[PDB]
């Protein structure tokens, strides 16, 4: 796989050099944030079931047809899949968030996904929509926890967003 | 590449489950340690050169005959290579400290070590000395946990080489 | 609202039953699946596993290992089931783990190495025995990985596992009993090289009338 | 495999003879009962879930320990197994009932079941008990259906019993 | 052994599911048909002998040379065998009618047919004639569905033999 | 999709052999039964609506609290859905009668039943009542085999739900 | 898979409706023909071996080269394949005929067949020819049986043809 | 059983390699955290009972109808069970805190959760409330990391239940 | 698998009780030693190769026959095995040492080992000997490290011993 640290290494390797002092200071700082980083992840995982449940409800209220005969979320079998999918994407996103790198998400999850969806006749648009719906709910938790020391998580929040968005984009 | 963080993800991924508390605990460990790790790397990076010189040198003292004509240690090209190589080992070690895992070492140095060495008739022994001599020097510039970390990785290679 | 709970008598617990059989985590299996983008390490771990599961758990020397099959995994162009086909088509497995043991022996051991199950019935063992002369050996082993259930579970991109020693569907009796015979202790492994040569753990006598009894 | 018809054949084969007229008349009459036979099966399958559910309740009311910490049905994971098992046995029994022959049941389901149970440390006695509990409930349905033409099913009822009992015995 | 009843059980069993309505429907089919099947069997069983004689005979007319010395059809032993064999075929057919499946046929007659025949140099052709001649006779004693059933099975062998 | 006809084909196909008598017998069964099956479907199809109303209703009597505010049974949207859903179940049932197999049910309703229900917190129980109430009504409009068939399928769901 | 009944269902599903009464009457009548349908199938299966044998003879009398060195049916090995293939196609056709639907045939059998033949260098033309040869022989039996109640099978006969032809076409 | 320590061993074991620095880092994490974990456990263990009462109770407020005759919540036996069950959940949670992994939870509670619940018609919902109510109380007796840990595990179940 | 913590849990479970306060204090203290515990492990892993190498030399100096034709360590093939084995055992021991529990070692490593050795004809006694040889060397390192804060590791040292010994015993 890859993650923030490993990445920087790899770059350095091809130059053939020891790590730049500048570059260390990226990682040094990254460390400092860890604690924040972690809690973020924890928040997602903790609320997982809900995040999904929620997003779904809203997805189906919007695009009624998906659940109607002839739509893509009908019948049960399909419905199930659609739920499962959302979850998966989420799972990955989380992973990334911890790693501090998109890769894992892109490689295992997003790669080829669009085409699959196309071949099946799944409407890519709707999938993307769902991803966002999820995003917002998720951030909701990340950003409003209880019993955590109060401070600024923005930096992490935005990175979270980006991950969701890469997802949305590549699916769409 | 094997680091703490990558592994837990991997394991989580295989089972098909979210990262739960179990894994995070582990990750936390990696991060706490890093501060020491990072320090060690800064120390090696700075003294690199000097360590290298000292090592290369040592090897020759240990195995005089190498410097004789018709041998491997003989003629500058070879000496240059010898230097280069050790630099590498060092380089990677630093990497691994920072990455917080053996990963970097494994993939660059270790995997396929044997066969390379066999086909070019590099005697593991040599490298080893280099390392040992290094370890000894490092055992001055560093102290406490920073030191401990440095060792671990240095050794890991000794073991892989032998 | 007594909330009498109580230690109870037997006090077997989760763990004790399996330690009694001695599975020590052989019955539980975690499948390993390859990915199109994979670390070389991830390929290594697969190779590591593959070797064990299809081999007796016998020691494998670097010389023994076939590098050409190992090459190609990194590349792609070889399905992992096809990788596993290369093994056993290997001289290594035929000359050792095939020659010494009787036809019945390797059938059971294949049926173990390639699939967790021990053989549910005499007839299916017989079906492969019909093949021995009917067609070339390579076909018969090919037939196993080509069989449906090999495909059904861990069909593609998955190392085979000893799913035996748990409930699998359509197990005609003495699944556990036969498997108990066929798996020694976790450390213990079928040996190409062994005193008394190699004989079928499962009694030829049975496979129909009674449950097997074997040293453990 | 085997069943009533096939069986009679096999016997005839070893004698080396065409089927006795007498013997035909066994099968001829067996046919006539079919309809009854079928409904019997249908009744079990229709009520399956219940039969089990019921039997379990009663099993656990009796042998409190099974469900107590350290018992064999504790914890959840084990419980699950125990339920699953009961079901299976039932499933088979049904099969037999249709075939009109014990065989199928004996071979796939019963043979070496005892030994398994032993190795695990599961108390064979309790298993057997459950089987009976099931038996009674099952018969209950077989014998009291709705919308079926009223007549005598005893013959079938008893054969059903026997199957259950072979089970009980060989487990025990 | 393959009969309707056994198969549905098998299929049900494989999937790991209870016998549901689907299968019972199938079973019912087998039972309804049986009445015709059974009738046919009673008819063959009774005329067995006569059918056999006629068949054996036929074969010889069809292949005169067989009865010449140094051939297979020649000398009583062989004739006896020839009779026996056909009896068998018939026997099984009856069985299969009653069992309501090809099963009996498959396991006794068909499986391994080829190799037996090859190793003893029995020409399928012969048997076939026997059957055909039979079929023709049966085509008088029977009628309607009973007949139809008889045919099906008789043929099934023709096809297996050829 | 699992119907009598599809299965025998499947089984035939797997073995790699032509459809022989065995399978046809089975098929025949399905077709003979159909007449009853078909009748049942015509009866359900006609009274659909009325059955639906009655069921939905029932559920509420059985579980009054559902109609209270802040619950699932509350607010028209939900009621509409509840209606729709049951319609579906019915719809499929009809299908299955006609198809002569559980197939239709399996693929639409059953597969993925659990997870759907879990994620939306639909209690199986409810549906069940609906069905039961239905079964009771159906137990008037129909009789003999037609009835029997209707039941089988209705139940099959009860069992799948529970 | 699919067949006549299932098919109609599926259609109805997407509309989201119960089966139209009109539509039932398609199926109702289809049932009535069953008996005819069945016998048709039976006739094919009964004569199978022959149908092929026959067709082959004629195929090879026509296209002598196939059996000559350098041809596609030479040597033995190849010949065998070619025979086997014919059979298969037949097998499927039969299946369809029973189902009352092309699908099974198209999906399991015809799909990719052409391409195979191409890759091998098998002359698609000749294959098609064989299919027809088979067709005619087969019909021969379907239409002239022994011991069957006399009546009109045309309807079935034509449908049979069509199946053969779909085969011929997609191969060719 | 899944704890930090067991996993790293497992992973090490699979690859067939000694525990190197990578894993130890992880382990260290588990140990550092333990101090907080342990604290939490002591707090839950002490107030156990009171938490249990409160929860059970809550459930009934949330779902009044349960206490009505002919329901599940009705009649002491059931109430006893209900109590017992929740006790368990709690018990395990404590365990897991101490073990430093979800393991204990997974193997006792989670594995087979669904089917148990299905066959006995226990609505997950109930349990959930119990937990939530608990979580709320715990959110007073504890603070900082100790608290955080408590939550994680409690939740983990919520998610498994739902 | 199992380890010190998990173990205590399990015990508590069967009693059916929450953890004793006394019992917590076992674990609480166990934690405190961690750091020591860890270093111990680290020392082994660090020296691994050598420990073995060393032990072997001594093993073969003692039991000359093993390396002579007809002995068990001859020829190369066998030799290799013997080395590999030693290693493995060691590996496990280490594992245990970390866990704070014999189990892992007993189950994966020792279970069935004796019987294997028997079947092979390997002289169990010699194996045991080797294990000890290893033990002593290993302790050597555990107990005399460099750059570590000075303190008392005895407690750990002894536990280490025990593990080695369980090995020796069950093999022997
Ligand atoms: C960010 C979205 C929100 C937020 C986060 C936040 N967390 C901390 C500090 C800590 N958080 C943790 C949590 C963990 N560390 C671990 O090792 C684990 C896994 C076992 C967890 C769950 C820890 C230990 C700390 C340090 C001590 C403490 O929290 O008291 C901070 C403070 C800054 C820092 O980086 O230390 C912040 C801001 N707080 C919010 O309100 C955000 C919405
Ligand atoms: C120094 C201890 C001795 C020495 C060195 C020497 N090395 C080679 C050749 C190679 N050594 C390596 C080492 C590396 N190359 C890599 O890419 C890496 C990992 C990043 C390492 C550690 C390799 C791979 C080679 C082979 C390729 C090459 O030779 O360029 C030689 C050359 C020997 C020959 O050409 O036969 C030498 C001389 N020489 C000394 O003076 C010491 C005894
Ligand atoms: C070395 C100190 C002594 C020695 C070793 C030795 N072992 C074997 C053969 C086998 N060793 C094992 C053991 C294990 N299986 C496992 O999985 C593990 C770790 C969990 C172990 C340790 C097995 C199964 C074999 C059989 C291998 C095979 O069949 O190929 C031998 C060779 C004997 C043989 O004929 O194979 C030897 C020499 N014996 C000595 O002589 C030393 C004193
Ligand atoms: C339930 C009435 C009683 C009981 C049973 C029980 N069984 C297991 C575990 C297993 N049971 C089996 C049995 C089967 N193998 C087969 O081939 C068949 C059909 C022919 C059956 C029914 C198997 C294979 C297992 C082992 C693997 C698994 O658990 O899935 C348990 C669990 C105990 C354990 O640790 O394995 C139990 C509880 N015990 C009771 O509580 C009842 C009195
Ligand atoms: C016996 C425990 C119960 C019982 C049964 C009973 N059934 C009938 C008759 C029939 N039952 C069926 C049912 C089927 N036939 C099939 O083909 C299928 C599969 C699709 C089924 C499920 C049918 C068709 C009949 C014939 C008509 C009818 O329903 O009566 C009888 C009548 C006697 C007999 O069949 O010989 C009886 C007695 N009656 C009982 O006493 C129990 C309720
Ligand atoms: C009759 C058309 C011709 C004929 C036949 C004949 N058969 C054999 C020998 C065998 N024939 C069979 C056939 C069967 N035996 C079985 O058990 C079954 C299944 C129930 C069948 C169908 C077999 C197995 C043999 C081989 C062993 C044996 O001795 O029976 C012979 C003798 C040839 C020989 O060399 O042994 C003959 C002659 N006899 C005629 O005159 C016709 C040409
Ligand atoms: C009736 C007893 C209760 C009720 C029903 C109700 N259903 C939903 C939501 C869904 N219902 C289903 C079920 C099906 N959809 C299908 O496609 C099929 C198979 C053909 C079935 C059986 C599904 C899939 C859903 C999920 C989302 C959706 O339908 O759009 C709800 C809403 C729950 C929510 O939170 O969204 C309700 C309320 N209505 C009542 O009043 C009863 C409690
Ligand atoms: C015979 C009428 C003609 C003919 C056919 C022929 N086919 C092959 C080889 C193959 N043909 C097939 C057949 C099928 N593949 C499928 O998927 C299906 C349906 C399930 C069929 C019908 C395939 C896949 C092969 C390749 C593998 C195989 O063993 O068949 C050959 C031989 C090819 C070769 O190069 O040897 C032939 C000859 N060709 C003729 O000559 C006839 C006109
Ligand atoms: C059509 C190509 C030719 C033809 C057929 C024909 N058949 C019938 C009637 C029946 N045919 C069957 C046969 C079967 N039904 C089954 O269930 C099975 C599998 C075991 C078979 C093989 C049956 C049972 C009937 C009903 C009774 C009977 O045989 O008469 C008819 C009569 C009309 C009808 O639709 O039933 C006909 C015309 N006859 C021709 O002229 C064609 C050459
Ligand atoms: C509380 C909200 C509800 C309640 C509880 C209740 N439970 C049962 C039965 C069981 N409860 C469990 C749960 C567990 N058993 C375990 O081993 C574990 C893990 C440690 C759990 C969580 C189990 C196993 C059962 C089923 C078997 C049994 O007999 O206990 C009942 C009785 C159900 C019955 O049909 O007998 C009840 C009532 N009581 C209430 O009032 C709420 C609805
Ligand atoms: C014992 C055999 C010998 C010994 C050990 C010893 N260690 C410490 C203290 C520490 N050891 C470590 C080491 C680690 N902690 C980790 O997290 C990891 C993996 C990344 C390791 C390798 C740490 C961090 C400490 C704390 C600081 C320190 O080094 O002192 C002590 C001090 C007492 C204590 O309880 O920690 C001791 C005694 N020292 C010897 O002389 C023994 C022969």
């Amino acid at each position: 796989m890859q993650d923030a640290f490993t990445k920087a290494i790899v770059a350095a390797d091809l130059r053939g050099s020891f790590l730049s002092e500048q570059e260390l200071n990226q990682l040094t700082n990254l460390v400092k944030e860890s604690n924040k980083r972690l809690d973020a992840v924890n928040a997602i995982t903790g609320n997982a079931a809900e995040i999904i449940s929620d997003a779904a409800h809203k997805l189906f209220a919007e695009q009624t047809d998906l659940i109607r005969p002839g739509g893509n979320a009908y019948p049960n079998r399909r419905m199930a899949a659609c739920l499962r999918d959302m979850e998966i994407i989420l799972r990955y996103v989380s992973y990334a968030l911890l790693a501090g790198d998109a890769s894992v998400l892109e490689d295992r999850c997003l790669n080829g996904l669009k085409e699959t969806y196309v071949a099946l006749g799944t409407p890519t648009r709707s999938v993307a929509r769902a991803v966002q719906l999820m995003k917002e709910t998720a951030i909701g938790y990340v950003n409003s926890p209880s019993g955590v020391t109060r401070g600024d998580c923005s930096a992490l929040v935005n990175e979270a967003a980006t991950y969701f968005d890469k997802a949305a984009a590549s699916i769409a | 590449m094997k680091t703490v963080i990558t592994e837990v993800i991997a394991s989580a991924d295989s089972q098909g489950r979210f990262l739960n508390n179990t894994e995070l605990q582990a990750a936390n460990g990696r991060f706490q340690r890093a501060t020491a790790s990072m320090e060690a790397a800064r120390a090696l990076t700075s003294n690199a050169d000097s360590l290298v010189k000292g090592a290369v040198q040592e090897v020759y003292n240990k195995f005089p005959y190498l410097t004789q004509p018709g041998q491997m240690g003989y003629g500058d090209t070879n000496q240059a290579k010898c230097a280069r190589d050790i630099s590498h080992y060092l380089r990677f070690i630093t990497y691994s400290l920072v990455a917080g895992g053996t990963g970097p070492l494994d993939d660059y140095i270790v995997a396929g070590l044997r066969e390379v060495n066999r086909t070019f008739n590099l005697s593991p022994s040599w490298y080893i000395e280099a390392l040992k001599h290094i370890k000894g020097k490092v055992g001055s510039q560093l102290s406490g946990q920073p030191l401990t970390e440095a060792n671990a990785y240095i050794d890991y290679c000794i073991n892989a080489l032998s | 609202y007594s909330a009498f709970v109580r230690p109870a008598d037997q006090a077997t617990a989760d763990g004790a039953a399996q330690t009694k059989l001695g599975i020590t985590a052989i019955a539980p299996d975690q499948g390993v699946e390859l990915r199109p983008n994979f670390t070389e390490a991830d390929v290594i771990t697969v190779i590591r596993a593959a070797y064990k599961q299809l081999f007796g758990n016998t020691y494998i020397l670097e010389s023994e290992r076939v590098i050409q099959a190992e090459s190609l995994l990194r590349n792609g162009s070889i399905s992992v089931r096809e990788f596993i086909r290369i093994l056993a088509k290997s001289d290594l497995y035929k000359e050792r783990f095939f020659r010494c043991t009787s036809n019945n022996r390797f059938i059971e051991l294949n049926l173990k190495h390639l699939l967790g199950r021990a053989p549910y019935n005499q007839g299916e063992i017989a079906e492969h025995l019909d093949r021995y002369c009917q067609s070339g050996y390579d076909a018969e082993i090919d037939s196993y990985i080509d069989s449906d259930e090999y495909r059904r579970v861990f069909g593609e991109n998955t190392v085979p596992y000893f799913r035996g020693f748990k409930y699998q569907v359509g197990q005609s009796a003495a699944a556990f009993e036969r498997m108990r015979a066929l798996y020694s202790g976790d450390a213990g492994s079928d040996t190409d090289r062994n005193q008394n040569g190699q004989r079928t753990e499962l009694t030829s006598g049975l496979a129909d009338p009674a449950q097997p009894v074997r040293a453990r």
